[PDB]
RNA sequence: GCCGGGGUAGUCUAGGGGCUAGGCAGCGGACUGCAGAUCCGCCUUACGUGGGUUCAAAUCCCACCCCCGGCUCCA
């Protein structure tokens, strides 16, 4: 990659200060950790999400210019189950003929006691609980997938994870984003 | 590449420094180039060799986090 | 405390990169890189670079000592607290800035305006009115504490031969304040040459710095009085009130320093733009106030064509400042269709022609 | 090419500086360390003035109205520090002549605002003085009536809500209520308690309320805040004649760009962190009972109620007249091992505070102080 | 820019944390050509955008954009 290839194209200022602000964020790490600036695992962690979402940002800016990134991977025939419809929307943008469903949270409802507050709300989520557990299969009875992914985005999705595959196979988190 | 796998090391400052600093100096086109921020042949090249050099910074920074 | 705090948290949207901003308030503001490199080194804090940066201004002005002040208005001030007894009269032009009026007020200080060498269009100060204000006066019984000129206006954007009025104050043994807001940082100055006693200037109108900051320069004359130390506290100066300056603003200023003393040597290019932005934009029926032709980058503009499409546009006045909008300029006024101001100080050439052809559009477009 | 009359490259010396190689021990400086909040809000505004349009959205007049909140006061004034907040009332509230009574504690800037607004001072004096150096609040009475008996004018009475030199918290509702009945306008000096402790000015009588951005809530220099009740709203916020809205003492300042900003931004931060006030005092309290054990004796009411320690350090003496660096010998060996905030040269007493620091960087510095005092004999 | 109304699928209108809104000159298919009823999917990612809160947001919070009304001629 040379700058002399970049090519006339259009600043996304958006994609810039989402950039500049995430290493205004892990400046504090400079501060923080004075004077040795030494990291543990979880501060290394932490840090380096920062530092690594900062350098997807400017990739995306440098798209703009001519250049090219190949854009993680994905199995585009595989179903995708999610609670949040913030995922499942940035699913469809990055790629819209994908598939993916949407929950709408933790499924299962003793799944939900796990979470907690008290609970005929709960056999009043009855209809809910099932309604995802209805819908997911008008979405597999018929184009019925190979496998199907469960994407993770915190540890409360991964006890989802374990009853969608009580009943179905299949784990996947970050790798698609 | 996972921020997962990151691992025990420090922090390289002056590289981080280097770094912001390089973002600093591009700043200056959001502002000469507002508000289409459309840039040309020239303008591109030089941009874009800040927000490149940029990266290399923050590669040397994961470098001493166990990333290669 | 029952308040809700997410208002705070994006502030994180002032929208000086995504648009152009016209208001001349701001341009001479506007930080070069190099301060923003500085400010990213003292965010939060830290005085012998300062010392040495006060002996630069001071001879960057030509004078004799120099203070680093939060802003023009409170070096204005200082002077009027520091020299002048209560009651006294300070004699200034008709074009001053209200926060003339305001030290003045604050100094419990009276005030007599000078007057127009002419009014509509121009404006002009008659510089040597001064001498025939202060001979009233005294004639009068009062006594004069101070001569104040405000360098150029911050309405119509009119130099003044400050040489004029120093040369008036010399002779009648009265101190000359020279307000150079709007042009120290923006056109060279001489502060001696122009027999001033004192200097004000605004870092952040003019001098590439982050507000609130400022300078004070003032011959060894009034060094005694303007310096004059606490009793108790004999190292601090009573009317700085202790301050040493910390903080952004005297950062951004000592930063920009060297980009100031570079940019008032190419002053007459961004008078150039200024000219070229008269000239082009009277072809569409613009006016422009003030004196002929522009030696600063303020415009005052008269703008009948644009109050006549206000009256026939669904959004009345306020249909320039959306068009305006919908092409990424601001920084004139919404609503005000009879009369506008603006600059394009520092603006690149490229972005001088894209305010032109938008605004030659709007017209154009809107009848 | 530099355009030479005089030196320009000494400037960009400024470009790198030790900020964020050093853990910094000033006090002064603990309580405006900025958040990342702030930062990014710096980012957006660096450039000169941030006026879209003094009733102000960028919420100015929000903030306004939640810091007088926040404070339990009925309005509140921006200002360039706590130095401008206390000259302004005594400018606007206080004729010339009139006395301010203060106590002895009172930080230099109360002396020299007073003396800017040519007024005359007055101290009141220690409960005790060595080692504690605590103000006698009480005394306040005699002080004024001995001033009242002798003519005098007392236009301000002056608490320093926490003094600069010991860190000493003083039970400001006494002041409040000898002022009351006293019939005198109380402002209540506080710089380095407005953003690290909870105050309500109401509970404590205070008439006027005076607050260092810079100093103690997380912002920029130069900031501050000036609160006030109603019944002194018409002289503070005095307009100018020939221009009706903008407001004498400000000098019709829309108060302006880059510190209002970062005070705005650092505001929730702020107010989180002094419902977390307890957390700092245990990491202060921490510092003075580990380093006794090598021999600090801190100055000062005992135990500490805010973060600012002040140490006379006898073995400092004893290590300096021995070392060639003689007296800076603690400053290098600070700075050797990433530490700064402390003047060099000075050994019989140390100022210092952890305040803002995580627990790790605590642990860090006293082990730093203890490892020097015992590598140097 | 300020004060109000509003933006929900090719557009029409409800709902104010979770009950998978529903009606058409919109288009294919469920014998053929004319006329009316059902199954459907249909552009399907329905909630103007970006953040935030939550296990879960059209719904609550912050900021911003556009459409409709209105109001302003410098400090």
């Amino acid at each position: 990659i040379s700058y002399k290839d970049a090519k006339p194209g259009k600043i996304d200022v958006n994609e810039f200060k989402k950039a500049i602000y995430l290493l205004i964020e892990a400046d504090d790490f400079l501060y923080k950790k004075a004077p040795k600036h030494e990291l543990n695992e979880e501060e290394a962690k932490e840090f380096c999400k920062l530092i690594i979402k900062c350098q997807e940002h400017l990739n995306k800016i440098l798209a703009n210019f001519g250049f090219e990134f190949e854009e993680k991977e994905i199995d585009e025939g595989a179903l995708y189950i999610v609670s949040n419809k913030k995922l499942f929307k940035k699913l469809k943008n990055k790629n819209p003929n994908l598939k993916v469903v949407c929950t709408e949270g933790m499924l299962d409802i003793e799944d939900m006691r796990a979470i907690g507050v008290p609970e005929k709300a709960l056999e009043g989520l009855k209809k809910k609980v099932e309604i995802a557990r209805k819908n997911v299969e008008r979405f597999i009875e018929k184009y019925k997938p190979e496998k199907i992914f469960v994407v993770v985005e915190d540890d409360k999705d991964e006890l989802l994870y374990l009853r969608a595959k009580n009943l179905y196979n299949a784990e996947k988190l970050d790798a698609d984003e | 590449i996972s921020y997962k796998d990151a691992k025990p090391g420090k922090i390289d400052v002056n590289e981080f420094k280097k770094a912001i600093y390089l973002l600093i100096e591009a700043d200056d086109f959001l502002y000469k180039k507002a508000p289409k921020h459309e840039l040309n042949e020239e303008e591109a090249k030089e941009f874009c060799k800040l927000i490149i050099k940029c990266q290399e910074h923050l590669n040397k920074i994961l470098a001493n986090f166990g990333f290669e | 405390l029952d308040i809700n705090l997410d208002k705070y948290k994006n502030l994180t949207r002032s929208l000086t990169r995504e648009f152009i901003n016209l208001n001349p308030i701001q341009r001479g503001g506007i930080l070069p890189k190099e301060a923003k490199k500085a400010v990213y080194e003292y965010w939060d804090g830290y005085c012998p670079p300062i010392k040495d940066f006060l002996e630069d201004i001071a001879k960057f002005l030509n004078m004799d000592c120099a203070r680093p002040t939060h802003g023009a208005r409170e070096g204005k001030f200082i002077v009027m607290h520091a020299i002048c007894k209560e009651g006294d009269y300070v004699v200034l032009d008709k074009n001053a800035h209200y926060t003339s009026y305001v030290a003045a007020e604050r100094a419990k200080l009276n005030v007599a305006e000078v007057g127009y060498e002419e009014e509509y269009p121009t404006y002009k100060i008659n510089l040597e009115g001064y001498k025939e204000v202060i001979d009233n006066l005294e004639d009068k019984g009062k006594n004069v504490g101070l001569i104040l000129l405000t360098h150029v206006d911050g309405e119509y954007g009119n130099l003044n031969d400050a040489k004029k009025v120093g040369k008036i104050a010399k002779e009648k043994g009265i101190p000359f304040l020279l307000n150079c807001a709007y042009t120290v940082g923006r056109m060279p100055v001489n502060g001696k040459e122009v027999k001033a006693d004192f200097i004000v200037a605004s870092g952040h109108k003019s001098m590439a710095a982050s507000a609130p900051c400022g300078i004070l320069a003032f011959s060894e004359e009034f060094s005694d009085k303007i310096t004059k130390t606490s009793e108790k506290f004999p190292v601090k100066e009573i009317e700085m009130l202790g301050c040493t300056s910390r903080g952004l603003p005297i950062v951004t200023l000592m930063a920009s320093f060297p980009h100031v003393v570079e940019r008032v040597k190419k002053w007459d290019e961004e008078l150039k733009k200024t000219r070229y932005v008269v000239d082009e934009l009277e072809k569409i029926g613009f006016k422009q106030l003030g004196i002929k032709p522009k030696e600063h980058d303020l415009i005052k503009f008269e703008t009948p064509v644009l109050d006549e499409i206000a009256k026939k546009d669904k959004r009345r006045g306020f249909f320039f400042y959306d068009e305006l909008k919908k092409r990424g300029i601001g920084g004139i006024r919404a609503g005000v269709t009879k009369e506008i101001k603006m600059s394009v100080y520092g603006l690149e050439w490229e972005q001088v022609e894209y305010v032109v052809n938008a605004i030659k559009e709007i017209v154009e477009s809107c009848k």
